[PDB]
């Protein structure tokens, strides 16, 4: 049986993420906005479950809970076209409306307010799920909402679910962008704290990164949260589409992550995706081939992933796997190795074994792909310490420099000091270097 | 209407030991069931069986 | 030549030729990744277990797997998943620890008619087994 | 011949939801309010008799008795479309019209005083009916006079037919909100002590969860009183439902019944129903799937007995018979297996045989289903018991504080001592701890 994931959509940003990501399944899998399987969406091979769950044999209902300290987002995801996807009854909204104050600590503890509410809505979304695995929460850490409330929900499903993974999408503030967020270093802080407290496994997103992206290859000037949401929910979908589309590989997450997660510290993942295209550059079905998908997925435009220039670190990935759905042929990937080897297109780990992993996976029938071949890499790059590394210097500065902590003063947590950020900054800085250590051959004997 | 005590407890044993009867029948019954289920991977004759077993009282004393 | 292409034309439309090789697909190659999955998982729960052939291979947790496995899968009711079977080559004793081909004893046969059975003969059915 | 059933309608609340009932089997057996079989009930497959009683050789009569303390509410029977349904005698209204004051002792002492009256009722429709299987109560737990006059209408059924078996619909008042009827809780505790003592099964008919129900299936924000009474007829007749459609098997009420009581202290049953819809949400036909159906029916927000979420006892069905009807795909069944059990959504009983019996109907043509395809669950689950339990100890705490009882005083039942009320709570917690016991192996040794 499927692996199901339970989405946890947390402030603005997790808030505009979730609603993507639902428009996007959707869209695949032929559903109506509001839940309802459109009739041209006779391909009954979505899975569905992993992500939604059938209120009834019509109405597909996301296994979504949305938590939020800040109204306005709940508000947005009510006049988004994914407000019929959620339950309403799995949908928390503040009743007091004031937010967080972009203050990660009031966030948290409005999701401790409203814990035994949004626990009951993930767990409502669970018995929807015939096999649900554990809870991935996509949320921001810049924010306050979206910070605290991502903070909470990932707590409250490690209490609810103590023997079940908990992954979290953890999106981190860009540092190439003026947060409005000036917050958003200590709220990451406390973020990549809970991730590292009641998590097991924090992917590590960049807004950066997908800033980068948006500007180089989407073409737009200034991402927004709510874009660069957008970006991370069609990344997870294209990740997810073989977990929905059940074939004759990567049937489940653990065949897909086993490569990339070495250890359970080392848990710090990077991304990649091959053949990179615009939204808006749909038009030209271009024929990539496994040898073109690789020189593109060597182009930084497409990593999303923002790792600084360490000039004294020589970072690199350990391994890489990349599966690959559409239409491939064997012997183009054969042509790309050969390709990558001649140009020693990738560095692996010396002290293991590590190669390229493909998974085949199939395209939704109702969805067109603008893509012949379409690939998501998971791999596991020391360069991803980079981005770890920087939310760690990004929180040490604004907690060394008490910025916008009146804001986060309000809360109790963070109201006479940051220590709390500050820890969480060394936490994620000895995360940061143990996926480094992880590209070296002493990570043998790592911890 | 309640020695009536005693009549309504020999009574219940009697039909105690009726319905170990029974269920020893049924139990049987139920068996070559699930060995037909079993047999065939028919998940119609699971359905059945769980229609008939839902409690799963049968299920036990078939395996008995 | 008309013969040929009559043949050609009867075994594609009237004996489904396609038809058996989408099912061959579905069910033999694991299509349904639902059903793989709860298969996988079953397998590797029993072997990791110690369970023996007789324990495992019993048609009563064989035909619960599947049904599980069916019921998991997106296309676990359709037809073409209702022509697999699981089926014993031998009964193990014992299920030997570590070793890879413990699960060597499970075959999936493919039933064909005639004529297909002079197309897809017994031994490629057991070459898909 | 069909089991027929004869309803007692006590006070004002408990008279409109046995009129919600009677209409309710009426439109299922194509009866209309006048008593005439409808053209369209061609489907002669229906028992009118579980429901009707014929009073002459044309007139089919519902088995319905109207008993109230206040006039005004049988007054409004007899001005209502169903004043031809009911038969005349079995309408006893006060003189003096006072009701019973919100007094759960005031409503037994009118239904005392109305004993002759009601009992003639139960008499004229055991033998209107060819094979009269026992009567079902329906009133409310909450007020004075449905309480107290259904708990004496159940006291005269199982006086009148004591070899009979009497499978009640008692719906019991929330614990949980406080009433505006300070004595509802000793009601409360009546009519649960009058369930378990004359019935042989009890759905329990949470107001609260009627809402909940309303708000969360049938979409309605704020459920009327009136709406409240059509999701308890909706319990007592999914409770019914093997009495009043014949097949194969469960043809009586004491067949039914059976399967879901054990023993007989521990038949406090909870009821749920899926989907549920009220009656203005007929437009959506929702696809309901097998497993939404199930779910729904396991879920509290959706069971006519609202049962907290106890996290660490596992509250059980005693036993569980689905009647469903429409278009069902095998592999969904088992899906939705799959999901109960990985969610755990039902408990069965481990003490005793308990399964689903399956008949196969054709569906009557007069009742619009608002469902494809519709199945009721009548089922015995130790989850009523939590009602039960709260009911008794709301009624404890109202009698240790006198509440209420000077309206109870009034009348010669109460004029003394609350002695009553005390054995009220202490039968309805009887109860709740045996239908609590049924969901455990050790329920054979229940009431020892």
């Amino acid at each position: 049986m499927p692996r199901e994931i339970i989405t946890l959509q947390l402030g603005q940003c997790g808030n505009q993420i979730g609603f993507e990501f639902w428009k996007q399944l959707c869209a695949e899998h032929g559903i109506s906005p509001e839940g309802i399987v459109e009739e041209f969406a006779t391909e009954g091979t979505d899975r569905k479950d992993v992500f939604f769950y059938q209120a009834d044999d019509e109405h597909y209902i996301p296994r979504a809970v949305l938590l939020d300290l800040e109204p306005r987002v709940i508000h947005s995801i009510l006049n988004s076209p994914y407000a019929k996807l959620y339950n309403p009854e799995n949908i928390y909204l503040s009743e007091h409306g004031g937010g967080a104050g972009n203050n990660w600590a009031s966030g948290f503890s409005q999701g401790e307010k409203i814990h035994e509410d949004i626990f009951d809505i993930i767990d409502r979304e669970a018995d929807g799920s015939d096999s649900l695995e554990g809870f991935v929460l996509c949320h921001s850490i810049a924010g306050g909402t979206g910070s605290g409330l991502g903070s909470y929900l990932l707590e409250r499903l490690n209490d609810r679910y103590p023997k079940k993974l908990v992954q979290t999408y953890s999106v981190f503030p860009n540092q190439d962008e003026m947060s409005d967020v000036v917050v958003q270093p200590y709220n990451s802080l406390l973020t990549l704290k809970r991730l590292t407290q009641n998590a097991d496994c924090v992917v590590v997103l960049d807004n950066t990164a997908l800033n980068r992206i948006a500007t180089d290859r989407l073409h737009i000037q200034n991402p927004s949260f709510s874009q660069i949401n957008q970006l991370v929910s069609t990344i997870m979908s294209a990740s997810t589409t073989t977990l929905r589309y059940p074939g004759y590989m990567n049937n489940d997450l653990i065949g897909l992550i086993a490569s990339l997660i070495p250890t359970p510290r080392l848990h710090f993942l990077m991304t990649g995706y091959t053949p990179l295209t615009t939204d808006q550059s749909v038009a030209s079905v271009r024929k990539t081939t496994v040898l073109d998908v690789m020189r593109r997925l060597l182009q930084p435009k497409n990593v999303m992933v923002s790792t600084g220039r360490d000039r004294q670190t020589n970072h690199c990935y350990i391994a890489i796997l990349n599966i690959i759905q559409g239409e491939v042929d064997p012997t183009q990937v054969h042509k790309s190795l050969q390709r990558i080897r001649e140009r020693k297109l990738a560095n692996f780990i010396p002290w293991g074994p590590a190669s390229i992993q493909v998974a085949l996976s199939r395209k939704s029938p109702y969805l067109p792909s603008a893509h012949r071949v379409s690939g998501l890499m998971m791999a596991n790059h020391t360069s991803i310490s980079s981005l770890f590394e920087r939310t760690c210097r990004q929180y040490d500065k604004l907690r060394k420099r008490e910025a916008f902590l009146e804001q986060f003063r309000k809360e109790d947590m963070f109201k006479d000091n940051f220590d709390e950020m500050d820890t969480s900054r060394e936490i994620v800085q000895q995360l940061i270097d143990e996926y480094h250590a992880a590209t070296r051959p002493d990570y043998i004997s790592w911890g | 209407l309640d020695d009536t005590v005693q009549l309504v407890s020999g009574f219940e044993a009697t039909i105690n030991k009726f319905d170990k009867n029974f269920s020893a029948h049924l139990l049987d019954l139920l068996a070559r069931l699930s060995i037909y289920s079993t047999s065939d991977c028919e998940h119609g004759m699971a359905s059945v069986i769980s229609r008939l077993d839902f409690n799963g009282f049968y299920t036990e004393r078939l395996e008995r | 030549s008309l013969v040929n292409k009559a043949a050609v034309d009867y075994f594609f439309v009237e004996l489904h030729l396609e038809a058996h090789y989408e099912a061959l697909r579905h069910f033999l190659l694991m299509e349904d990744g639902e059903f793989a999955q709860s298969l996988s998982d079953l397998l590797f729960e029993k072997l990791g277990a110690g369970q023996t052939p007789g324990e495992l291979l019993n048609p009563l947790v064989l035909n619960s797997v599947l049904s599980k496995a069916l019921q998991c899968s997106l296309h676990g009711d359709t037809p073409h998943a209702s022509n697999l079977s699981l089926a014993l080559k031998y009964l193990p004793e014992v299920f030997a620890p570590n070793a890879p081909d413990v699960l060597s004893c499970l075959e999936l046969r493919y039933k064909v008619d005639w004529p297909l059975n002079i197309v897809i003969t017994e031994g490629c059915l057991s070459k898909y087994s």
